[PDB]
C-alpha cells in the first residue's frame, strides 16, 4: 500500500541540509569569536 | 549521444597524451640556453 | 589583528602524516634525470614478491611567463607503465590566491579516481572546495567544502563539510559537518577534527632538528572502528640519514631507515613492518638515483 | 576489577578504544620527556 | 603442573622476548647501529 | 714423484661450490662475542616472510693440549634455538692422518640427520669412508668410501662408491660407483664425476684476485633431471665488498651482496634471488656483527 | 593483424627487457654502483 | 629443421640438458676471455 | 631392552648436553689469563 | 606359487658387487696408472 519509505530519506536529506546550515553557523561562529575573544 | 561520445574522446586523449604533453612542453623549453640539445637519448639513458 | 593564515583543512589532518613512515616491499630502483629546471624524467623499477612488479615511466614539466613565484606553476607531472595506468598531477593559479589542484589516476584504461581541488587564501583565513570521483552522466561524485580561520596566533579554528551523493552511499545523500582546530603552544602543536561521526587528533612535537615526534588517535562512531599511532623521525645529516618509525596501535611496527649514500647523489631505503599480531615481516630495499 | 576490565578487554571495540587512547596518552608523556632530548647532539 | 607452569612461564617469557628484541631491532637499532659507527668514525677521524 | 695430496672427493664435488652464491630472504641479525680464542659465542636473530622466524643460540670450543697445529683440534661447536632444535659438529684428529668430523641435527626433538666421516691423507693419495643416518636398531643407514689420488702434479684421478641400505632404498642396497678427476693447466682447473647414474662437472677459473668464475652441470641417467649453473665473485677489498653472482639454467637468478661497513666488524649482508620462470622475487638483508 | 602482430612484437619486447633488465638490477648493478661510488670517492679524494 | 629442434625443445629432459650443456659451454667461452679482467685494477 | 633404553639416554644426553659441553669446557678454559674473568654475562650482553 | 621374485632383487645385489669390484679395480688402475705413464 505505500508507496515509498520515503520517511527516513527525507529525514536524512533534513540532516543533510542541517549539517549544511551547520557548517555555515560554526564558519559565522569563528568569523564572529577573534572579535567576541579580543572585545 | 554528443557528451556519450565527447566525454570518452577527450578522456582517452588526456589518457594517451598527458606524458606526451609533459614530454613536448619540455623539449619546447629543451635544456638550458647553454646546455646542449634535449635529443631523445636523454629520454632514452643517462 | 595581523594573524597567519592558517593553511587548509587537509594540512591539518596531514599535520603528522608527514613523519610517520611509508613502508615499502620488495625490491624497488628509481632513476631520476633533470633535463631542465622546467623538465626532469625519472624511470623506476620495482621488483617484489607481492606488490605487483614492473616499470614505470614518468616526467614532469614546470613554470610558465605567467606565473612569477618561485612555486614556478603551472605544474604538470604524471608518470604511465607500460600496460597504460596513468597517474598524473595538474596544478594551477587562478591568482597568487585562489589556487588549483587536479590529480587522476587511470589504470585498466579506466578513470578509477579522480580529484578536483581549489584552495584560496585570504589574510587570516582559508575557504576550499573540492569534487571527486564525479560521474560525468550522473549526478553522482563526491564534494568537500572546508573553511579555517586563525582566531589567535597560537590557535587556529574551522570547519569541514564533505558530501556524496549516488549509489556509492548508502543515502541517496550524505554530508558530514566536522569542526576543525589547532593549537601551537610552541613546540606542543595540537590538532584535531570532531565530526557528528569520528574523531581524528594529531599530537605533533619537535623535539629538534634532529628528533621530531607525534602521535594520532582515529575513532569512527558509526563504523566502530578506532586506531592510533605513535610515530617518530630523526633526522642526521651528521650521519646522512633519515629514520621514520612508529608503533601502531593495531602492534605494526614499522621502520623506514634511508640512506644518503655519498655526495654521489644515490640513497639507499631500507624498510621494515613487522605485525606482531600475525608475527610477520615485511622487508623492503630500494635505490634512488638523483 | 578484572571482572569489569576483562569485559572491556574482551570487547573489541571497546579494546580497540583503550588500547588506541592508551598509546596515544603514553606518547604524549614520552614526547612531553623526549623535548629536551637530541641523539647526536650538536 | 609446577612444572608445566614453568613452561607456562618460560613460553610466555620468550615470546615476550621475542616481540621486544624484533621490536627494537626495527625501531631502535638501525639509528643505533649508524649512530655508533658514525660516533666510531668521528673517534678515528679525530684520533 | 712426490706428489701434492689431492684433497678429498668432497672437495671436489664442492669445487665450485664455494663461489656459488648462497641466498637468504628476510632480515636476519647475527652477533658474535669472542670470549677467548678457544671459546666464541653468537646470537642470531632471523625475521623472515615464509623462511622459519625466529632466534637460535651458538656457542663453539676448540683446541686442546693434545693437538699442536694451528687447526687448534678439536673443534666443538653446535647452535640451538629456544624450541631446542639443535645443529653440532664434533672434529677430532686420531693423529695428522685420520682426521675425524662429525655432524648431527636435531630438530622436533628427534635427530633428523647425521654423519660421520673420516679422512685419511696419504701423501700423493686420500682415502675417505663415510656413515650417515645410521639406524641404531637396524641395518639400514648409509655408507660412502672415496679415494682420490694424484697422478701428475697437474692432474688427480680417483673413485667413490656410495652405499645405502633398507626400507629408504628401492633396492635393499644400492651402491653407486664413480669415477671422479680434476685436471689444473693453468688458471682453468676442470674437475667432474662419471658415474652409473649421473654426471657432475665444475669448471672453475681465477681471473685474478678480484674475479672468479666458475660453471658447473649436472645430470642424472635413472632421473632425467638436469641443471647447470654459471656463477662468479667478485672481491673487492678497495670497496670493503664481495659479491656473489649467478645464472641457474632454471633461469634464476640469484646475486649476494656483503659489504663489511667499517673497520667496526659490521658486515651488511643483500640477498637477491629472482625466479625468471615465475617472476618470483625474494629479497633478503642481514647484519653480521663480529 | 598488423597491429596485433606489432602487440604481440610488443608484448615480446617488454618481456625482454624486462628480463635483461632486472636480471642486470642483480647481477651487475650492485658491482656498478659500488664501483662508481668509490671510483667518485677515489675522485674526490685525489681531487 | 624447426620440425627438428621443435621436437627437443618440446620435451623435457632434452632441453634440459640442451639448456644446461649450453649455459656451461658458454660460461666456458666466456671465462676463457674474461681470464684477463679485472673491475677495479690496480 | 638394554640399547632401546641407552641408545635414547645417550641422544637425550647429547640433545641438551652438547652446548653445556660447549660452555663448560669454555668456562673451564676461561678467558685469557690476562683478561677478566668470562662472568656469565659474556653469555647474555656484549 | 612363487616364494619371492628374488631373481631381481639378487641381480640388484650382484650388481653392487659388481659395483664393489670396480670401484676396486679403478683404485687398482690408478694406484697402477703413474707408473704406467711414467713407464
Ligand atoms: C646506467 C644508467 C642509465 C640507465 C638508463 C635506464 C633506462 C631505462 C631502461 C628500461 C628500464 C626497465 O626496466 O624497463 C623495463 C620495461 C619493460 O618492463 P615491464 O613492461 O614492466 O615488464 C613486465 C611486464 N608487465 C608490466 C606487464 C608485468 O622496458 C620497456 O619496455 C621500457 C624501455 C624504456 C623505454 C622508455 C619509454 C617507455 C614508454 C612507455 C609507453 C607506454
Ligand atoms: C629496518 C631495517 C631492519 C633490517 C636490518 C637493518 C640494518 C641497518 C644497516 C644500516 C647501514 C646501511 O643501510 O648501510 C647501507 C650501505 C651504506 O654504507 P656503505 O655501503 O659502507 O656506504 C657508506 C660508507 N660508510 C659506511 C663508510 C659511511 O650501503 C649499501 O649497502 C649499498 C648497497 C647498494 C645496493 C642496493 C641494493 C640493490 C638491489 C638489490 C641487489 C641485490
Ligand atoms: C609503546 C611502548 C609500550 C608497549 C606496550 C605493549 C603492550 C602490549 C599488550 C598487548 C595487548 C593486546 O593487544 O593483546 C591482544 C593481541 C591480539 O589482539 P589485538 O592486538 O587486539 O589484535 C586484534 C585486532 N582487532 C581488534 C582489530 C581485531 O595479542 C597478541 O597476540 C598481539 C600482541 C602484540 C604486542 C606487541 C607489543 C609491541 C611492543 C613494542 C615495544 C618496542
Ligand atoms: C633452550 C635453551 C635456550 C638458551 C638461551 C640462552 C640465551 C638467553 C637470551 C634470551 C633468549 C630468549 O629467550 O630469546 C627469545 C626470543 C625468541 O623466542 P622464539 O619463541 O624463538 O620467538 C619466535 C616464536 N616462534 C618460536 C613461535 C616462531 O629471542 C629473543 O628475544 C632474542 C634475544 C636476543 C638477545 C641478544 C643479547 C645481546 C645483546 C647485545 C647488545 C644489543
Ligand atoms: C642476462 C640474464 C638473462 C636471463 C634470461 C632468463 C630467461 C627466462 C625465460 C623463462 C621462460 C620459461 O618459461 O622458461 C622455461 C620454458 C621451458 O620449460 P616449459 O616448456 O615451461 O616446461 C616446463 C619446465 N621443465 C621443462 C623444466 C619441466 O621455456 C624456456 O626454457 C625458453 C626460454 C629461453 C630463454 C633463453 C635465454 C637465453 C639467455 C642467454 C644469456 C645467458
Amino acid at each position: 500500500s505505500q508507496p515509498d519509505p520515503a520517511e527516513e530519506q527525507k529525514r536524512v536529506a533534513a540532516e543533510v541540509r542541517f549539517n549544511f546550515i551547520l557548517f555555515g553557523a560554526v564558519i559565522a561562529a569563528v568569523r564572529l569569536a577573534p572579535i567576541v575573544l579580543k572585545h | 549521444d554528443r557528451l556519450g561520445f565527447v566525454v570518452g574522446v577527450v578522456q582517452t586523449g588526456f589518457h594517451w597524451g598527458f606524458v606526451p604533453l609533459v614530454l613536448y612542453l619540455g623539449f619546447m623549453k629543451g635544456a638550458e640556453p647553454g646546455m646542449p640539445p634535449l635529443n631523445l637519448f636523454s629520454l632514452l639513458w643517462q | 589583528a595581523a594573524l597567519e593564515n592558517p593553511g587548509t583543512v587537509e594540512e591539518l589532518h596531514k599535520k603528522c602524516k608527514d613523519i610517520q613512515a611509508i613502508t615499502f616491499e620488495g625490491a624497488k630502483i628509481m632513476l631520476n634525470k633533470g633535463l631542465s629546471n622546467h623538465f626532469q624524467v625519472s624511470h623506476t623499477i620495482n621488483m617484489s614478491n607481492v606488490v605487483p612488479s614492473g616499470y614505470r615511466f614518468g616526467a614532469t614539466y614546470v613554470g610558465t611567463k605567467e606565473f612569477s613565484p618561485t612555486e614556478a606553476f603551472p605544474v604538470l607531472l604524471g608518470d604511465i607503465d607500460p600496460a597504460g595506468n596513468l597517474n598524473a598531477n595538474v596544478i594551477h593559479q587562478f591568482s597568487a590566491r585562489l589556487r588549483c589542484k587536479f590529480a587522476s589516476q587511470i589504470q585498466e584504461s579506466k578513470v578509477v579516481a579522480s580529484q578536483l581541488t581549489t584552495d584560496y587564501r585570504g589574510s587570516d583565513y582559508t575557504l576550499s572546495l573540492t569534487v571527486a570521483n564525479p560521474s560525468i552522466f550522473t549526478n553522482s561524485g563526491v564534494v568537500v567544502g572546508q573553511y579555517l580561520q586563525s582566531v589567535t596566533p597560537a590557535l587556529a579554528l574551522g570547519s569541514e563539510l564533505a558530501y556524496q551523493f549516488g549509489p556509492n552511499v548508502p543515502g541517496r545523500q550524505i554530508a558530514i559537518m566536522s569542526v576543525v582546530g589547532r593549537y601551537t603552544a610552541g613546540s606542543s602543536v595540537w590538532s584535531g577534527t570532531l565530526g557528528q561521526s569520528g574523531l581524528h587528533v594529531c599530537y605533533y612535537q619537535k623535539a629538534s632538528d634532529q628528533l621530531q615526534i607525534g602521535a594520532e588517535v582515529e575513532t569512527s562512531l558509526r563504523m566502530q572502528e578506532s586506531v592510533a599511532t605513535l610515530a617518530y623521525q630523526i633526522d642526521l645529516p651528521k650521519a646522512n640519514l633519515v629514520f621514520r618509525g612508529g608503533i601502531d596501535s593495531n602492534w605494526q611496527i614499522f621502520g623506514v631507515l634511508e640512506k644518503r649514500l655519498a655526495p654521489l647523489p644515490f640513497t639507499l631505503a631500507l624498510s621494515g613492518r613487522m605485525n606482531h599480531v600475525k608475527n610477520n615481516f615485511r622487508l623492503g630495499c630500494g635505490l634512488m638515483i638523483g | 576489577p578484572l571482572s569489569i576490565v576483562r569485559s572491556i578487554y574482551n570487547n573489541e571495540f571497546q579494546w580497540m578504544l583503550v588500547k588506541s587512547y592508551g598509546l596515544f596518552f603514553l606518547g604524549v608523556r614520552l614526547a612531553k620527556e623526549f623535548v629536551g632530548v637530541e641523539l647526536m647532539p650538536s | 603442573a609446577t612444572v608445566k607452569s614453568v613452561k607456562g612461564f618460560y613460553s610466555f617469557s620468550c615470546n615476550a622476548s621475542w616481540i621486544f628484541f624484533t621490536s627494537a631491532v626495527i625501531l631502535f637499532a638501525p639509528v643505533i647501529f649508524e649512530t655508533e659507527r658514525a660516533q666510531m668514525e668521528e673517534l678515528h677521524k679525530s684520533q
